[PDB]
């Protein structure tokens, strides 16, 4: 009960030394190896370096079984704060992965940081999953009149204004193949397979908006990733699909052209968009054969 | 007279024999012989018979020149029973007039009258009244002889003694003979009137009218009126009836003696204070004061002018008697300061015009005098009277009697606005200080009192607040905001509101705040705010105030408010679960508190994060329940 | 009442003070009184038919009459026999 009296009270020297951290270093930035990070991030290394150095006055042995408590405690005191006090929160997470590389002991840090930016990816996600469907619901309920509206003021004017400017300040091109392959796969083509059917009129209004879409998640720098050149093209597909009578839609699959497209895929392609016909049936066996004959 | 005359004439005068008596009496040629037969008449005439029988003494006598031997001769011829009376032997016959003489000698001095020769009719109907009155008791019994009479004399006995005594007797079925009444002294005689059945005043007036009047007017002294009837002992003034016998007597023109005047004061100065237990006392003290005329001597010192302008007041003064009156001019400055004071109060109660205070002034420290009277004013809430009278008299209230009138009228309002009657009272009352700037936090007290009124507000549980109260939170005025905001729902998120009512309770309670812009006082009210908030349920409103509040310099002494915020939990939330968004709002504040709150409530405030992490850490983002 | 009882202790005190002459006079003084008070009695009765004063005369005064009667007419008596025997003596 002596060390429990020393343990707490150090606790206290380097939180004063936290919010001793001048206030504006969270709005000024440094130049530091290239990222950039705030000026407060490089002096942040002194606390966290005064943690091991604050152990010194008993060590281990007297204290190896809090510390995991004690130090996973302190990197989370310090996360929360620095949030309300360093306002671009991309801005925020990048200052956080820099300090886990200078030191890699910060463990519950990176949980934090990684967690923080799952989340702002979902918000992204969220506001984006809303407009789609809802664009492709207001589609749906007015054939003959579709409202091009959901598309045209907020959704596109997001993502070249708004969504994919925010991702370019975070760096990371692994994570928006990760962004660009939700959008395309797990949103927009999934909900338009799964309607009932997709009337006849229903797809070429589809097939303006779809292609909005396209104009607005084009990535220049990214003509060098794979899935982002293959969801690229598979859209690209997925319009030409949309707006063509039968006898183009077989022409294609010989030519490879369904190399985006599973035979289950292709055949439901084929089931949702025209009614029943031996015509839809020479063909749709015959792409599910000349798949089972290669 | 003839010896056998004297006899004859003795017989004739028994027997009541008008004509023999009357010829005897006109045949008597000398003045000695007509009083020897004046004296035999008067004592040997039958009493009962009529007076008017001897009536005849009364003419003037007719010298017919009749010798007494020759009427001596005719009487014993016609009536021979004279001859055994008349016809004896010399000392028989001086023996019989002897006799005789003797008797009618001493009943004449049984009676203490002597009838005089130069005086003889005179005396003979005075002597012939008593000895008649001795058996009849009737005090008129020779009216008819009297009424026939010239003399002053026997008209003033008449008037002054004969008359009084018919007039008693008959009043109090007394006999009194009138020479027992006439050898009373006047005193008792007098004491004999007084004798009343009942003391009203029309008894009184018959009485001196018709008895006491005309014998003392007789006796040519009123001294025994004032020792016997008009003393002190006979009006103790202690009843309406000795009160108007009183005022009656008192106002009798005769008798004109100073002694009249000492004794009718000397009864009102000692007996006067009994008149205290008439439908206007003063009119009747007035018109009795006024029936002195204007002699200043009887009134020790005070004019009949000053004594009528005292009279005025008695009312004013609660003052019943003149005695007490008087005492006032005795009695110290104090006793005498209150006492004009009293006066000027009473007589400025209700409506009055400006003869009621023209009638004070004739009256008439005067300044401390009219300090009174404007004390009164104020005292009955007269306002417009009072504005009037200052405006007017130029005279001044001095600024703590105004203030002194100001607490009294706003301690007893029953609540603050200023449509009650107190209050409306209590605001007039400042309108009258000289200087408003002075004392401007008064009328600080009233406006905050009124804007107080207009929310629901209670001093204790169940006892409403009164301006007076006010006061009582000298200490602490943000105990008034915190009832306000409890009792009042739509103050809830009115900060401005309820900022305003504290600076204005600052103000009004001269309370010095922390700076000039009350930033601690702001920083209290907010967390108030946010406490209240959260009790209700409002976690919006306090959550966007907690922002407000974390950002303030003093907001590390708040952190317990801001820490209420960052675990609140809604009872009507879904299954009881925080929502994911209030999680990130509640992780939001909880860490901006984490660089603020004291060094030692850290493991506390982030045990309440890491809780909030691992809840989020938990829900589907991507499906979620708690959205 | 009162008169008749006065005008009897009257009448005998006087009697008692003391020839029948003075007898005589006391006696024909009190039979002319007497008369005067039954004249009055008579006249209340005339004046009104109702009055009991003729009754009230009779019950206080008849004895007193009757006295004053037999002694008026003793002592009148005893005078003319003293004449008598005076003149007698004188043929």
């Amino acid at each position: 009960i002596y060390t429990t009296l020393k343990f707490e009270s150090m606790m206290q020297q380097r939180v004063i030394q936290i919010r001793s951290i001048p206030e504006e270093e969270y709005h000024e930035l440094v130049s530091v190896q290239p990222i950039q990070v705030s000026v407060f991030v490089q002096s942040a290394a002194k606390v966290f370096t005064e943690f091991e150095q604050g152990c010194d006055t008993i060590g281990r042995s007297k204290v190896e079984s809090i510390y995991l408590y004690k130090f996973n405690l302190l990197q989370t005191a310090f996360f929360a704060m620095v949030s309300e006090k360093v306002n671009d929160w991309t801005q925020l997470y990048k200052d956080v992965r820099y300090l886990y590389t200078e030191n890699p002991k910060l463990l519950q840090l990176m949980e934090l940081n990684s967690r923080r930016l799952d989340l702002n990816l979902n918000l992204i996600k969220k506001t984006i999953y809303k407009l789609v469907n809802d664009q492709l619901q207001e589609l749906k309920d007015n054939e003959r009149t579709p409202d091009w509206d959901i598309t045209i003021s907020s959704l596109l004017p997001y993502l070249k204004k708004t969504a994919l400017p925010t991702l370019y300040k975070l760096e990371d091109n692994t994570i928006l193949v990760a962004l660009i392959r939700y959008i395309v796969h797990d949103l927009v083509i999934d909900n338009i397979l799964h309607w009932r059917v997709i009337s006849e009129k229903s797809s070429e209004n589809l097939s303006e908006f779809i292609m909005l879409l396209l104009s607005g998640l084009e990535i220049p720098r990214l003509n060098l990733i794979e899935t982002y050149r293959h969801s690229r093209e598979k859209l690209g597909i997925l319009s030409k699909i949309l707006t063509a009578h039968l006898k183009d839609i077989l022409e294609m699959f010989y030519e490879g052209e369904f190399f985006l497209f599973e035979t289950d895929e292709i055949v439901q392609w084929i089931i949702l968009l025209f009614a029943d016909t031996p015509t839809r049936r020479d063909c749709i066996d015959e792409i599910r054969r000349v798949r089972e004959e290669a | 007279m003839n010896p056998q005359l004297y006899l004859c004439a003795s017989v004739f005068i028994t027997r009541g024999d008008v004509k023999s008596v009357s010829e005897i009496y006109q045949g008597l040629q000398s003045d000695a012989e007509r009083l020897q037969y004046l004296k035999l008449l008067c004592v040997m005439w039958p009493e009962l018979d009529a007076p008017t029988n001897i009536s005849f003494v009364l003419k003037d006598i007719e010298l017919n020149g009749m010798d007494e031997s020759s009427v001596l001769v005719s009487l014993i011829q016609e009536d021979s029973s004279l001859t055994a009376i008349s016809e004896m032997d010399v000392n028989t016959i001086s023996k019989r007039v002897n006799a005789l003489a003797s008797y009618v000698e001493e009943t004449l001095i049984g009676f203490n009258i002597h009838i005089r020769e130069t005086h003889m009719l005179e005396d003979f109907i005075r002597a012939r009244t008593l000895v008649v009155n001795s058996l009849s008791k009737d005090a008129l019994c020779s009216l008819e002889l009297l009424a026939n009479s010239t003399s002053k004399s026997l008209v003033s006995w008449l008037d002054g003694i004969l008359k009084p005594l018919d007039h008693l007797n008959r009043r109090l079925d007394t006999k009194l003979s009138i020479f027992q009444f006439e050898n009373l002294s006047a005193q008792d005689a007098v004491s004999e009137m007084w004798k009343l059945p009942v003391k009203e005043v029309s008894v009184v007036r018959s009485m001196m009218k018709y008895e006491v009047e005309p014998y003392l007017k007789f006796q040519g002294s009123y001294t025994p009126f004032y020792e016997v009837i008009f003393n002190p002992d006979n009006f103790p003034l202690d009843s309406i009836n000795n009160f108007q016998i009183y005022k009656y007597l008192s106002s009798q023109p005769t008798p004109l003696d100073t002694k009249f005047n000492e004794t009718k004061w000397n009864i009102l100065y000692s007996n006067g204070k009994n008149l205290a237990s008439l439908p206007n006392l003063v009119f009747e003290l007035e018109s009795l004061i006024k029936s002195f005329g204007d002699d200043s001597q009887i009134f020790s010192g005070i004019s009949l002018n000053e004594w009528l302008v005292n009279l005025k007041f008695m009312n004013a003064m609660d003052i019943k008697d003149l005695k007490s009156l008087k005492k006032l001019q005795n009695e110290d400055s104090v006793v005498q300061t209150s006492y004009f004071s009293i006066i000027t109060q009473n007589m400025f109660q209700g409506h009055i015009d400006i003869k009621t205070v023209q009638n004070v002034v004739e009256f008439i420290t005067n300044e401390l005098q009219t300090s009174i009277l404007l004390e009164s004013l104020l005292k009955l809430g007269k306002f417009d009277i009072l504005e009037q009278f200052v405006s007017t008299s130029g005279v001044k209230i001095q600024d703590k009697v105004i203030i002194q009138h100001f607490w009294r009228f706003f301690n007893i309002a029953s609540n603050g606005s200023l449509s009650d009657p107190d209050m409306k009272n209590a605001n007039r009352t400042l309108n009258l200080l000289s200087n408003k700037e002075t004392h401007s936090n008064l009328y600080d007290i009233l406006t905050i009192v009124d804007r107080l009124s207009h929310y629901s507000l209670s001093f204790k549980r169940g006892m409403p607040f009164k301006p007076a109260h006010i006061s009582e939170f000298k200490a602490n005025p943000m105990e008034i905001v915190e009832k306000l905001l409890d009792l009042n729902p739509k103050l809830r998120k009115n900060i401005e509101v309820t900022f305003d009512i504290l600076k204005e309770l600052y103000t009004a309670l001269q309370v010095t705040p922390s700076d000039k812009d009350f930033t601690k006082e702001y920083s209290k009210l907010l967390s108030e705010h946010i406490n209240n908030l959260l009790a209700n349920g409002d976690f919006k409103f306090a959550f966007d105030q907690a922002i407000n509040l974390i950002e303030r310099p003093d907001a590390a002494e708040h952190w317990v408010t801001i820490f209420q915020v960052g675990k609140y939990i809604d009872p009507n939330w879904l299954d009881a679960e925080i929502p994911t968004e209030i999680i990130y709002l509640q992780l939001g504040i909880v860490s901006k508190l984490l660089h603020i709150c004291p060094e030692k409530e850290y493991e506390v405030i982030t045990s309440q994060w890491s809780g909030l992490e691992l809840e989020l850490s938990t829900r589907n983002l991507i499906s979620d329940k708690y959205s | 009442d009162t008169l008749s009882d006065q005008l009897r202790k009257n009448y005998y005190r006087d009697l008692s003070l003391f020839d029948p002459f003075y007898h005589y006079l006391i006696s024909t003084k009190l039979a002319t009184n007497l008369n005067t008070v039954r004249k009055l009695a008579i006249k209340d009765n005339l004046d009104d038919p109702s009055s009991d004063a003729i009754d009230r005369y009779q019950k206080n005064f008849s004895r007193l009459e009757e006295s004053v009667s037999s002694i008026s007419f003793s002592k009148a008596s005893k005078l003319q026999q003293k004449y008598d025997a005076y003149q007698e003596s004188q043929k």
